[PDB]
């Protein structure tokens, strides 16, 4: 099953909801209300984390970022997890940003449930340790 | 049907599957399309009740609600012996009706 | 096991194995089983008297079931396999679904160890083991013969000699050892445990073939899958 | 008593798993017979073996043990003979014995 | 294998080995297709081998109930049904180990919106 | 319904179209020798293959392994039908090249089955 059909399946999830007239208290997103983590998939490999944060900031303030990278070479696998400060920004981003094109590639944005953080057992990098323990965020 | 010259029967070797008819087709004969005097039960070939199609209408293809029979006159002429009487193509009339309603509606 | 012990004692002319003097006499049940094991190899008669077969096996320093199987069964190649019976490089000489066959090409290419992952010690003994078994066959007029196909020739010998070991994991009439789909019956050299039941050095064998050889000891169908319709269900 | 409708020759499998009915030419049908759990006879849909232009002199069921049922036939093909104006092809066409196997796994009859 | 139900188990004996090897070995996107194929081959096969294959593929499906991947969910609903037909599963085993994660992961509002998932 | 029921009619069901295979068996002009029956168990195939490959490769002007393997696959049955093979190749080759092609491949197979070794005469020579 091609990834584009996954992008289309989330969009049809939304259109179908509109046709049936479902209320927001029982929307599909309400199953993911507890979490503030969203999966982004299909990204171009040229994008770095400043790019991801630069664009997905339209809907709120990003708390943490996990663009998963190859262990040996360090290059990007293409998918990362973002945590928003508001949980409602996840609704806005899954609706609005699913299936948009960046450098000619469509991306899928979906809610992630019970996201489990990476263990700091590895001492491979330092900046990743800073990102895990502290993470990106405005400083007064 | 006898009213549509472009429809085509399956005519393969019929089997132990019983052919059925949807509410619209209930009480009519599969061959000559009559309402009277039902003589024998219709058997359909294996392929025609494959899978999801098991139990659909013989004549049109909708959800079947009763058993299909041949009439007495088709029995006497031995029209009941030609094969699977499942209709295998929609034909021009059914297709035209769809596009016409869809144009309007 | 007391099986070979009996064939060695019954050679000595001891008519009573119950009351014979040992320092610590073995269980009476283990005797009855051992007496029963030489029975089904045809090394004895029904009343416990030696046959021409049983008298012959005692000239081999072997387990009698194995020797019997070899004799009954490929004589040059049984002489090859039985001697042996006493993973990349493994693949080349190891035919799928069988262990004697794998052993067969093992020795055959030996007289044709380090780089094949074989031990020069095991083979140098087996070289002499095969050497002595040949001298023992020739002495008593056991004919030297060859067959067109070794797999067919060797399969029969395993079924006969070892028949007491056959499994239908598998069920004996147990799980496979790390050593090695149509086949459902097997024949196996040795049995061992670590945490479980382990089957060692095995060969595929049809149930029907075993019955033909050992009818007393042992004393596929194509059927249509779907049930059809009865007259009541049809109308 | 039609020429192509079966009924003339009738052969049963010696174990009792199938029955085969054939006409004089180009039409054979195998029925698979079985027993249900109430020990009643059940029948299947027919499997057909058709071969055009072909005469059958006799059909008998072969006693293979419990393998796939076999049926043997005394066939003859008249196709070539009707296209030789000289009449040689009638003279030197010859009868064949053909074996049909009912493959109970794949539910079809193979010549 | 869907088209041939319930015949051909003897024709498919040749591919049961690479299929199995892939299911034990592969992880990721190959697994959906290989798991689908094995789920359709289970009703074709007789009871002795069906009881074998159903147990290990049940263990794979318990792990895959978690998976937030749309093709994997479409697959494992079907394969749950196909392993539930055979008699090699026990009723106690199903209501003890299939049933709580099944009703926690599949009876959701987003499952009801797509018609094939419904 | 997993697909539609309706998939088109087969040629055994539909009388509106004539049998194109029989019609072509009438009107194409076939080579002289293709009526002689061939038994392929008596023929060695892999020695025949490089000549075919080369023959098709120069007729085509390039190499098409689908046409190659198609020709080989038709020769796998015990009695290969030569007229159907000339018809089935006529689309790819000229239809004049197909006739010549069968006209040399077929006596070659005849020569191969007359041999005991499986090898035709011109290949025993060379
Ligand atoms: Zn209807
Ligand atoms: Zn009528
Ligand atoms: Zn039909």
């Amino acid at each position: 099953m091609n990834p584009l059909t996954k992008v289309k399946l989330i969009n049809e999830l939304n259109e179908r909801e509109v046709q049936l007239g479902v209320a927001d208290k029982v929307s599909w997103h309400s199953e993911y209300k507890d979490s503030a983590w969203i999966f982004l998939g299909g990204l171009p490999y040229e994008l770095t984390e400043g790019d991801i944060i630069c664009v997905f900031s339209q809907y709120g303030e990003i708390v943490n970022i996990n663009l998963v990278r190859d262990k040996k070479t360090g290059k990007s696998k293409g998918f990362c997890f973002l945590c928003y400060e508001d949980q409602r920004s996840t609704i806005l981003a899954v609706d609005n940003f699913n299936g948009i094109k960046i450098k000619g590639r469509t991306i899928r944005v979906d809610h992630v449930s019970n996201y489990r953080a990476p263990k700091d057992s590895e001492e491979i990098d330092d900046v990743t340790r800073q990102l895990q323990e502290k993470g990106c965020g405005a400083r007064t | 049907a006898k009213h549509h010259p472009d429809l085509i029967f399956c005519r393969k070797q019929a089997g132990v599957a019983i052919g059925r008819l949807c509410e619209k087709c209930d009480g009519k004969c599969v061959i000559c399309d009559s309402y009277v005097r039902p003589c024998t039960l219709v058997r359909i070939c294996d392929e025609c009740n494959y899978g999801s199609y098991q139990g659909r209408c013989v004549i049109c293809g909708g959800p079947g609600v009763s058993d299909a029979y041949y009439c007495k006159e088709c029995t006497i002429q031995e029209k009941d012996r030609d094969g699977c009487p499942k209709i295998v193509n929609l034909g021009s009339s059914k297709t035209d009706l769809f596009y016409e309603r869809k144009k309007y509606g | 096991s007391l099986g070979n012990v009996v064939l060695l004692l019954k050679s000595l002319g001891i008519h009573d194995l119950m009351h014979f003097d040992f320092l610590d006499p073995p269980p009476y049940e283990t005797l009855l089983l051992a007496l029963e094991q030489l029975y089904a190899l045809g090394a004895l008669n029904h009343l416990g008297e030696l046959t021409t077969s049983g008298r012959k096996m005692a000239e081999l320093p072997v387990d009698p079931m194995l020797s019997k199987m070899i004799l009954a069964s490929c004589s040059e190649e049984i002489l090859t396999v039985a001697a042996m019976l006493s993973d990349n490089a493994r693949v080349n000489f190891f035919l799928p679904g069988g262990d004697h066959l794998v052993l067969l090409n093992v020795y055959t290419q030996w007289a044709e160890c380090y780089e094949n992952f074989v031990q020069f010690r095991s083979m140098r003994r087996a070289r002499d083991v095969r050497e002595q078994l040949e001298g023992l066959l020739e002495r008593v007029e056991v004919g030297l013969s060859s067959c067109q196909g070794d797999y067919i020739r060797v399969r029969k010998a395993i079924t006969a000699g070892y028949f007491y070991h056959t499994a239908r994991g598998y069920r004996t009439v147990v799980f496979i050892h790390p050593n090695s789909q149509q086949p459902r019956w097997l024949l196996y050299h040795e049995l061992v445990l670590t945490t479980k039941e382990f089957m060692r050095q095995v060969l595929e064998i049809e149930s029907s073939w075993l019955l033909e050889v050992a009818p007393h000891y042992y004393k596929a169908k194509k059927m249509p899958k779907k049930i059809g319709k009865t007259r009541e269900e049809l109308g | 008593c039609r020429r192509i409708v079966p009924g003339q020759f009738l052969a049963v499998d010696p174990k009792g798993r199938a029955v085969m009915i054939s006409a004089i030419e180009k039409q054979k049908l195998v029925y698979i017979l079985n027993r249900d759990a109430a020990a009643r006879l059940t029948i299947s849909s027919p499997l057909e073996a058709h071969k055009a232009n072909t005469l059958v002199y006799h059909v008998v069921g072969v006693d293979v043990g419990f393998e796939n049922p076999m049926f043997a036939c005394l066939e003859m093909d008249y196709e070539e003979a009707d296209n030789d104006p000289t009449g040689e092809a009638a003279a030197n066409t010859q009868q064949t014995l053909t074996f049909y196997e009912l493959d109970l796994g794949l539910n079809h009859v193979v010549r | 294998a869907e088209a041939a139900t319930p015949y051909g188990i003897e024709s498919f004996d040749s591919v049961l080995k690479p299929l199995w090897k892939g299911i034990r070995q592969h992880r990721g996107k190959g697994l959906a297709a290989f798991l689908k194929a094995i789920g359709y081959l289970i009703p074709l096969m007789d009871a002795e081998y069906a009881n074998y294959y159903t147990r290990e593929v049940m263990l794979i499906l318990i792990r895959e109930f978690q998976s937030p991947d749309e093709e994997m969910k479409k697959i494992v609903l079907k394969v749950v049904k196909q392993c539930c037909g055979t008699d090699g599963v026990e009723a106690n085993y199903i209501k003890t180990e299939i049933l709580p994660p099944f009703f926690k992961h599949f009876w959701q509002h987003r499952m009801a919106l797509d018609r094939r998932n419904y | 319904m997993d697909a539609g029921f309706f998939r088109g009619t087969s040629a055994e069901q539909d009388n509106r179209f004539s049998n194109k295979q029989k019609k072509l068996l009438k009107q194409l002009k076939f080579a002289e020798c293709l009526e002689k029956k061939v038994d392929m168990s008596k023929v060695n195939l892999e020695v025949i293959k490089p000549w075919i490959t080369k023959r098709v490769t120069e007729i085509l002007g390039f190499e098409d392994d689908v046409v190659i393997e198609f020709i080989f696959n038709q020769l796998e049955v015990k009695n290969p039908d030569s007229k159907m093979m000339q018809i089935n190749l006529t689309g790819f080759l000229n239809g004049k090249n197909a006739r010549e092609f069968m006209g040399e491949l077929w006596p070659l197979l005849l020569s191969a089955q007359e041999n005991i070794a499986g090898i035709p005469s011109a290949f025993l020579e060379l």
